[PDB]
């Protein structure tokens, strides 16, 4: 759903506190000005991205104290009160599971500060904790209202038979719901059960998300070290050039470490405009799917996990989403 | 229906009379477009570290062999600015793409039909949709059933009657608290229960939470009455 | 009298639904809405 | 039954159609109204 909001100054990363780098780097005009604008944008679009996903209920849905779904047992996707963040149980497995990953990128690079290279890493607008509140509130008004808080108003209808309007839409007459009623919840049981267990036992699982946690690390490693490059200049180190030469013979020098560092500029932020692409492509995805599958019931084959769709239950995740899609 | 469709056309003027906000993802489109021209254009005044900017005046104030050198870096910094401008405008194009496609898309199952998809075709249960044309972009108004004003009812998920239970054949069993009635899913237009509204399956036992009400026979009366003139028939030939 | 002020934002209005075992709500009547929206 | 199913021409046109029975619940009722009715008849031919 996003990427870590990371802006880049172009003057701290090409001339780090020399006011001599400074002055030759204005001789190139905007690209710098340019650089931390493209940056920006990318930043402001994983909010939007976040909030287009997760923010399509416009109210925060409680579920009740009396948990009377029928007898299916929504406890491991329903928030934890004792927890210090609200999360669910099942959005506590997905958390560890990536936390491992992002604790070393924030360390690498929970008030964030600017790195001396200029790296700097933004928080989201919607915290941790305000996205289980919105998932909370999707997952609320689905197990209490249905389809109907997609709609209108939330509009409650008993859980069994809202499952009976489903079980109508795939084209199953609802009394194959009552007569196996016990049936069907302790195989719904069963399943979430297959979740947790999986969730807590996988070593690969959630690579989908990994790969934008290490994608976004490895672009800011190959960043970092192209600072080390000479570019044929006497030395990669910005002083040790002023302390050395004057105020001429520098100049030829730093304009090879100016026109270098420039260009693994111009190169991560086209990487990372290209990525951020990919990431607004699968958040729109995602937003699709949080209409389509989790505020309504979809038709469209295979669009809701593999089988006839029932409906679909939202889990946070860093970086994510997770649907636990439900299929007959 | 007329009028809440003539009225809510009404506030689609008032909306993109009222506020410049209303087409902001056009505006921002033509904006980004105008900012990386003039940033193009404002990259020919940089001196890429020649002695001037101005081309011209590079070729008058210096000889051939000196002027390639100073040229030579005019021509790599515009370069440059060149293919900055190009590769902004290549992934903007397709964000631009992404976006027609997605019109394409909602014309073809907004406009052309009647979708299914939750939230696809606005907000609500969509009826249809029209186009309107905008400046580099187009506008669905979209028309939606909105359910609006609710009441509370008792309800349950089938009826005994005979000891086979009833299920709706569609919409969903209520009840005002003193009577049971069947009506439509998103509509409260209540109906006496019968068999015509219901089908049965399997006895009274299986079914969590089913309650016990009459199911009329709409046929039983036809037979009682056609009975009462068998009746009179019989009484009659009684006499003769 | 305005000023700038900072605030922790509220995600949405609160909604405890009164669900039941065997309690329903259905619309009595209905807004037909039409709602713009703009695309490039 | 006649509820579960709908009629539309005869059986030359459909390739592969089978015979069997189609029963009618108004049928069985009629009947129990035929013996309803006959056994009155039956009493009123003995007095
Ligand atoms: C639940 O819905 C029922 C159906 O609408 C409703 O029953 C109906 O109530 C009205 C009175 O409000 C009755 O009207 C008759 O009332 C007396 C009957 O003796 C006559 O003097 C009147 O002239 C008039 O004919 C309906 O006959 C009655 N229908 C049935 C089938 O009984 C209930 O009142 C509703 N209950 C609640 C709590 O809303
Ligand atoms: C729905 O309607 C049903 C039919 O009127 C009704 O079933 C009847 O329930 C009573 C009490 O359970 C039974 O009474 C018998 O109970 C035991 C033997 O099981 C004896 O001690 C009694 O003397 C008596 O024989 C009826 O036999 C039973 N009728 C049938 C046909 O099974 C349901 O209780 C009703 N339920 C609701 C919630 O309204
Ligand atoms: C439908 O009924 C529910 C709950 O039943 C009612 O609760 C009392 C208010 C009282 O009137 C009882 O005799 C009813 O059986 C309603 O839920 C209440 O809603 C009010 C706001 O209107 C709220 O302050 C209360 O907290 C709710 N009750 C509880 C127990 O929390 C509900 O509003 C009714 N629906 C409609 C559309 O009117
Ligand atoms: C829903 O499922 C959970 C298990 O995932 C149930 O919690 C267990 O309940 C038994 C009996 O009290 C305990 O022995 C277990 O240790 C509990 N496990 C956990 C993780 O809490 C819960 O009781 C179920 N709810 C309902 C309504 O059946
Ligand atoms: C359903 O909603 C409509 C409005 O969308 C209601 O119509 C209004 O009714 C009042 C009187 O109750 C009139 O003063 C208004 O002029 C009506 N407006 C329109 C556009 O017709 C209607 O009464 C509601 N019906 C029910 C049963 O609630
Ligand atoms: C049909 C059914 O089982 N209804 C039950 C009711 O009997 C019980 O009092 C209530 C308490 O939560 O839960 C519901
Ligand atoms: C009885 O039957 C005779 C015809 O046989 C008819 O003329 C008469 O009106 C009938 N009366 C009633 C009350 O049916
Ligand atoms: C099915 O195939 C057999 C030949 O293997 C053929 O005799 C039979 O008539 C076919 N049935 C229909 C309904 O066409
Ligand atoms: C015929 O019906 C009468 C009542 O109408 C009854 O008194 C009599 O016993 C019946 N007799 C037989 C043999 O059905």
């Amino acid at each position: 759903v996003s990427m870590t909001k990371t802006s880049v100054d172009c003057t701290m990363y090409i001339c780090g506190d020399s006011t001599e780098c400074s002055n030759l780097l204005l001789q190139y005009g905007s690209f710098c000005t340019q650089l931390n604008r493209a940056l920006t944008g990318i930043a402001v679009e994983q909010d939007k991205n976040t909030q287009e996903v997760f923010a399509q209920v416009k109210q925060i849905y409680k579920t009740p104290p009396i948990k009377d779904f029928g007898g299916f047992n929504f406890s491991q996707i329903l928030p934890d009160p004792s927890k210090p963040s609200k999360r669910s149980f099942i959005e506590d497995l997905l958390f560890n599971k990536v936390t491992l990953a992002d604790a070393g990128f924030i360390k690498q690079y929970l008030i964030c500060a600017q790195k001396f290279n200029g790296l700097t890493v933004l928080p989201p607008l919607l915290t941790d904790e305000m996205i289980a509140q919105y998932t909370s509130a999707l997952l609320a008004g689905t197990i209490t209202s249905g389809w109907t808080f997609g709609a209108g108003a939330a509009l409650q209808i008993p859980f069994a038979m809202q499952m009976a309007y489903r079980f109508n839409g795939i084209g199953v007459t609802q009394n194959v719901l009552y007569e196996n009623q016990k049936l069907i919840a302790n195989q719904f049981n069963s399943a979430i059960g297959k979740i947790q267990d999986s969730l807590s036992s996988t070593a690969s699982a959630l690579g989908k998300l990994q790969d934008v946690v290490n994608q976004n690390a490895q672009a800011l490693n190959t960043l970092v070290k192209q600072l080390s490059s000479n570019f044929g200049a006497i030395s990669s180190v910005l002083n040790d050039i002023l302390a050395r030469l004057d105020k001429v013979e520098a100049e030829v020098q730093i304009d090879r470490l100016i026109t270098g560092r420039l260009q693994s500029l111009q190169t991560y932020v086209t990487q990372q405009l290209i990525r951020a692409a990919e990431i607004r492509a699968s958040a729109n995805l995602a937003a699709t799917k949080m209409s389509e599958c989790v505020l309504g019931q979809s038709k469209r084959v295979d669009f809701c996990g593999k089988g006839y769709h029932l409906m679909s239950f939202p889990q946070s995740a860093p970086h994510g989403v997770v649907f636990l899609h439900v299929t007959y | 229906i007329a009028n809440q469709f003539n009225s809510a056309i009404g506030k689609i003027q008032d909306s993109l009379s009222s506020t410049a906000s209303a087409l902001g993802k056009l505006q921002d489109v033509v904006n980004q477009n105008a900012q990386a021209l003039n940033t193009l254009v404002k990259q020919l005044s940089s001196n890429f570290g020649a002695i001037s900017s101005v081309l011209n005046d590079i070729l008058a104030r210096l000889d051939k062999v000196e002027a390639e050198v100073q040229i030579d870096r005019l021509i790599t910094g515009r370069l440059q600015s060149l293919q900055t401008y190009v590769t902004q405008q290549l992934i903007r194009a397709a964000e631009i793409r992404a976006s027609a496609n997605l019109a394409a898309t909602k014309m073809s199952e907004c406009v052309l039909g009647q979708s299914k998809r939750v939230d696809f075709c606005g907000k609500g249960y969509h009826l249809m949709s029209f186009p309107q044309s905008a400046p580099h972009g187009v506008v669905f108004l979209h028309v939606t059933y909105v359910p609006a004003q609710e009441k509370n009812f008792t309800t349950a998920p089938a009826i005994c009657h005979d000891g086979k239970a009833h299920f709706p054949r569609e919409g969903v069993f209520v009840s005002n608290g003193t009577h049971w009635f069947v009506t439509q899913r998103n509509f409260y237009e209540p109906q006496i229960i019968t068999t015509h509204n219901t089908f049965v399956s399997g006895n009274c036992d299986v079914v969590i939470g089913i309650v016990n009400n009459t199911v009329y026979d709409p046929l039983q009366p036809e037979l009682d009455s056609f009975k009462e003139e068998l009746d009179k028939y019989f009484k009659n030939h009684t006499s003769p | 009298s305005q000023s700038i002020i900072a605030y922790t934002m509220s995600l949405g209005a609160e909604n405890s639904v009164a669900y039941s075992n065997n309690s329903i709500a259905i619309p009595i009547n209905f807004t037909i809405s039409v709602t713009t929206e703009i695309l490039p």
